[PDB]
């Protein structure tokens, strides 16, 4: 519980100082999923394969 | 006599604000304050030479588990100088505001007593508190006195006001 208290007690002076304005840069802009429904014929080997 | 210092310089979005104290002396001591506000309308973007000093509310502060203790240990700001056990503490700061556009602050010098309430009704301060950074967007120590503790206030409000006199006769 401390680690974690102290851990959010520093995260929001951080936030304060540095303004919340750039904080959220700091978290990465994950990428969401989506389906990539294709046909996908079954794959031709080559030839001489 | 008269002893009176500037407290507030800062461009308002309506012009130059300012405000001095006057604290007037008889025989030495002082008897009353007198707290005057102007303002330069129109506009001014001197960043540079605008300022303010504030003296913050005394804030209380009561530590019941062991991770406030350590909280606000942390916080390289907050510097105890003596090391008693305490249980409620009180806040009585002031900071020093120079700014550096519309919204921040060039700089930040707010220090301030921290002060512990024995039984026997005598308050010892138990450490100090300084703060100072640049370019910042908020007093640290103003906000988590805030959000983790609240202010020994003094105006205390009725939950409805009364009139004292009702007519036309003032």
């Amino acid at each position: 519980d401390i680690r974690r208290a102290v851990s959010i007690e520093s995260a929001i002076e951080q936030k304060v100082v540095n303004g919340d304005n750039v904080d959220a840069n700091y978290s990465k802009v994950m990428v969401e999923p989506r389906a990539n429904m294709k046909f996908d014929f079954p794959t031709l080997k080559s030839y001489d394969e | 006599s008269t002893k009176a210092e500037i407290k507030a310089v800062l461009n308002q979005p309506s012009g130059k604000l300012v405000e001095v104290v006057g604290t007037i002396y008889r025989e030495g001591k002082p008897v009353m304050e007198v707290t005057s506000q102007f303002l330069y309308r129109g506009e001014y973007n001197d960043y540079c030479n605008t300022f303010q000093k504030v003296t913050e509310t005394p804030v209380q502060v009561a530590f019941k588990s062991a991770k406030d203790l350590a909280v606000l240990r942390s916080k390289e700001w907050f510097h105890l100088e003596k090391d008693v056990q305490f249980d409620v503490l009180t806040f009585r700061c002031e900071s020093t505001y120079k700014f550096k556009s519309a919204n921040v602050y060039s700089s930040i010098k707010t220090t301030g007593q921290v002060l512990l309430e024995l039984p026997t009704k005598e308050v010892i301060q138990v450490g100090s508190v300084d703060y100072e950074a640049g370019t910042s967007y908020g007093n640290p120590v103003t906000d988590y006195l805030s959000r983790n503790g609240k202010t020994i206030e003094e105006s205390v409000i009725f939950e409805n006001a009364i009139p004292l006199s009702s007519g036309e006769e003032l």
